[PDB]
């Protein structure tokens, strides 16, 4: 296998959350708030239905150019729409 | 040594000739034991009382299971009452080979 | 001395712990400390070990403290089984943390052999089962599970369970392990396939290991088809289980089970076959049923693979093929071998050979072709001479003296098979008739051998083989 | 030559047939016994258990 | 001898994590800018939590702040609840504190 193409992941990694790096990510950028012990957790559930809608977006713009590798152009047209949907 | 091996197999075949009828005879007063017991096929009480075996082992199979996940999820320490704990040890054996 | 040592430490583990005592802390090591000496020393006995996993599981002891017992615990003795089902039951508490959950796991699946009763550890199927939705513990409980699995505990509805945890986690290597045995057990629920054989449990040395080597000196001071269960088309579409089944009454044997001759003595008159009994050539407890049975589907069924795979296999007949060479010796090797036992020959190979003898060369397979003649069933001289002898001395005249040699050797051979066939019948066509074939094979014998002598200008070696047939 | 490889296969094929030759011996005993305990060992009856 | 970036430690989880439901080869150049986008957007998440907060009157951001934004994102609806959410993607050990459950002598945890 080519370096500058990588296969779909065949098994997922373990479904434990980065519970450190939000924290940490939250801090610098709104360092005068306090979070909730439990809201970390939520947190990365958010994240994780973004992921799954990017992805989902992206598959259907390779498949519509007839492309069997996801592109760079597919995957920035997918943010778009995403991005401003997942604002609310 | 051929005087020596004509004598093992002759013995051999021998056994051979004998076990072979015995099994013969075996098999087949097994087989006929079988097949009557099958067909005693009565239709006054047993397709009755048979039907009421197939719904009385459902039930109690699923009483079993439910029984025990509620065990798991209260999070109690079933070994330390001795009159649950032979309770839980029956829960896995099967209704069947009652 | 180092007993009363032990026991004052193992009492005052289980007094508790005193919180504004700093220096029974370090009573507390020289106490841990002269376990671990005991431990690795010789190990600790049966009473105790029911003693500190009570303990250690309990938690009032800290994850500092609990996770340093587990590591030096070891089993002198054989671990009593009611010792282990105490401490899964604390497990279901959950005081403890996940640390020492891992390590508990991780120590029974090593000192699984040492646990003297099996039998009730297996009633508590269900409550390892449940273990498998924590990600944390599912690798070790994989393992677990692995060894205790038996046809009774795969049911459809956890079938159901294992299923759905695949969808969430992908292709987990542990995971194919277990599903594969389940497919084992219950063929009519899931079918995989797995690609090939590379070691799914990672085997990782234990902490225990290099104890275990102490324990140990302690305890020491494919052209033929796969064995597989008979198929389960048996029973299939059933409305309703059998009466014989209802009342529980006798059974078969599995197959699996079947794996020593103790085993194959008891359970003779009843066994469960292949699903393509080609399988039993390899299979030495297998042969010994197929000794004494003469039963006709099955004769039917092998007599249609072996001929089968013998014309396909052969190398002088049907599309010629060279390839193969060494592995139709080797096929031919196992057939001779099997048919030394049970003493006959198989009807496969007679049509074989009369099929096939008029295109061979006489040099191809030598051996095992001559080898495969001895085991020709009685019967008339008359009738065979055209079918066999006939294309025997066609090739008998014209080639080496070696070749002569060769069926001499192959002739006599036939002639005491045949012999000692004859020989238990007298003891049970007729007599009479029976004994001119025999002459007959014999005066033919007299005439190869004279006219051999003849054209071979009176060579010695071929002499001796003479007379050998002539001793018999 | 030949006579010594003859002997040396002779050697073999006895000590292998030594062998089948118990095995057989013990299967035969077994099957004795058990046709003996088979043979030492309705309606009514059977509604009776169900 | 490794070094890592502490931030893309973060980001390569969720990374993995893309290419695992996409279910197709993908491009190494493709990798990179989703890094750039998920950066996006917990920066524009967090300035939103900012203003539900705010508009509440206490600067603690709490988890129905949380509900109330992902029933804009479309996410939550009347059918789908948070509870359903939690129940479909997240592992037991992170069930336990999120959903509350009662259990040995009524006693709920968390407490609701």
């Amino acid at each position: 296998m080519a370096l500058s193409t990588i296969v779909s992941q065949r098994k997922q990694i373990k479904r434990k959350a980065p519970r450190g790096f939000l924290k940490r990510v939250f801090k610098r950028k709104k360092p005068q708030l306090r979070l909730e012990k439990s809201g970390d957790l939520l947190v990365h559930l958010n994240c994780l239905l973004f992921v799954h809608r990017l992805a989902e977006e992206s598959r259907t713009n390779a498949c519509a150019s007839k492309c069997r590798v996801i592109n760079k152009e597919h995957v920035l047209a997918a943010a778009k729409v995403i991005l401003k949907k997942s604002r609310g | 040594l051929e005087e020596k091996l004509l004598d093992i197999r002759k013995k051999r075949l021998q056994l051979k000739q004998a076990s072979e009828s015995k099994l013969l005879e075996i098999q087949t007063e097994k087989n006929k034991q079988k097949i009557d017991l099958d067909s005693m096929e009565n239709s006054e009480r047993i397709k009755i009382i048979r039907q009421n075996l197939q719904m009385e082992i459902k039930i109690t199979t699923v009483i079993q299971h439910v029984f025990q996940n509620l065990i798991l999820g209260s999070k109690v320490n079933w070994a330390e009452d001795p009159a649950l704990k032979e309770i839980v040890l029956q829960l896995e054996k099967n209704v069947d080979m009652m | 001395a180092e007993e009363d040592a032990l026991q004052m430490a193992v009492g005052y583990f289980e007094k508790g712990p005193i919180k504004a005592s700093q220096n029974k802390d370090k009573t507390l090591e020289k106490h841990l400390k002269t376990v671990e000496n005991v431990a690795w020393k010789n190990g600790l006995a049966s009473e105790e070990i029911d003693i500190l996993l009570n303990i250690a599981l309990s938690g009032k002891f800290g994850n500092a403290v609990n996770t340093r017992i587990l590591k030096c615990m070891i089993p002198a003795t054989v671990i009593s089984e009611d010792s282990v089902v105490k401490a899964v039951s604390w497990l279901c508490v959950g005081k403890c943390s996940g640390s020492t959950k891992v390590l508990f796991y991780r120590w029974l699946v090593a000192m699984f052999d040492f646990i003297d009763r099996k039998e009730q550890i297996n009633l508590l199927y269900g409550f390892f089962f449940a273990s498998l939705q924590d990600d944390a513990l599912c690798p070790y409980v994989c393992h677990l599970l692995y060894l205790l699995t038996k046809k009774e505990n795969v049911k459809p509805f956890r079938v159901r369970k294992l299923l759905d945890l695949q969808a969430k986690m992908g292709m987990q290597p542990h995971l194919q392990a277990l599903l594969s045995l389940y497919k084992f057990f219950a063929p009519a629920l899931i079918s995989v396939s797995l690609p090939v054989k590379k070691i799914y449990f990672k085997n990782s040395e234990n902490l225990w290991k290099t104890a275990l080597l102490a324990v140990k000196q302690r305890n020491r001071g494919s052209v033929i088809p796969v064995l597989n269960s008979s198929s389960y088309t048996k029973e299939c579409g059933k409305k309703e289980m059998s009466l014989s089944d209802c009342l529980n009454r006798s059974g078969s044997f599995p197959l699996e089970q079947l794996q020593s001759f103790p085993q194959l003595l008891q359970n003779i008159h009843c066994l469960e076959l292949p699903s393509q009994m080609g399988s039993v050539l390899n299979n030495s407890l297998l042969l010994h049923y197929i000794n004494c049975v003469r039963d006709e589907p099955v004769l039917l069924r092998f007599y249609y693979w072996l001929s089968q795979t013998l014309q396909e296999e052969c190398i002088w007949y049907k599309v010629n093929n060279y390839e193969h060479g060494k592995e139709f010796t080797n096929f031919l090797d196992t057939i001779i071998r099997a048919e030394c036992f049970l003493q006959e020959g198989f009807y496969s190979c007679e049509a074989f050979l009369y099929k096939s003898l008029p295109l061979w060369d006489g040099l191809c397979c030598r051996s095992q072709f001559l080898q495969l003649v001895s085991w020709i069933p009685f019967s008339s001289f008359s009738e065979v001479k055209p079918l066999l002898f006939d294309h025997l001395a066609q090739l008998f005249f014209t080639s080496t003296i070696y070749f002569k040699c060769s069926v001499l050797q192959s002739l006599k051979e036939l002639l005491q098979n045949w012999l000692l066939w004859l020989s238990m019948d007298i003891h049970m066509t007729t007599l009479g008739g029976s004994m001119n074939s025999v002459s007959k094979l014999i005066h033919y014998v007299g005439w190869l051998s004279t006219t051999a002598m003849r054209l071979e200008s009176n060579n010695t070696f071929l002499l001796h083989f003479i007379l050998d047939f002539y001793e018999k | 030559s030949t006579k010594e490889s003859k002997n040396e296969k002779l050697k073999e094929d006895l000590e292998r047939e030594q062998r089948w030759l118990d095995e057989q011996q013990q299967i035969m005993e077994s099957l004795n016994v058990l046709h003996s305990e088979l043979k030492n060992k309705s309606e009514s009856r059977i509604f009776n258990e169900l | 001898r490794p070094r890592q970036d502490p931030h893309k430690a973060g980001l390569s989880h969720y990374v993995k994590l893309f290419s695992f439901y996409a279910k197709m080869p993908m491009e190494r150049k493709a990798l990179e800018m989703v890094e750039k986008c998920l950066d996006k957007y917990f920066q524009h998440l967090c300035d939103d939590l900012e203003v539900f907060a705010a508009h509440a009157g206490r600067k603690t951001v709490k988890p129905e702040d949380l509900e109330l934004l992902m029933r804009r994102q479309g996410l939550v609806t009347d059918q789908v609840s948070l509870h359903v959410l939690v129940e479909r993607h997240l592992p037991l050990e992170y069930r336990q504190l999120l959903i509350p459950c009662a259990y040995s002598g009524n006693s709920v945890f968390p407490a609701q």
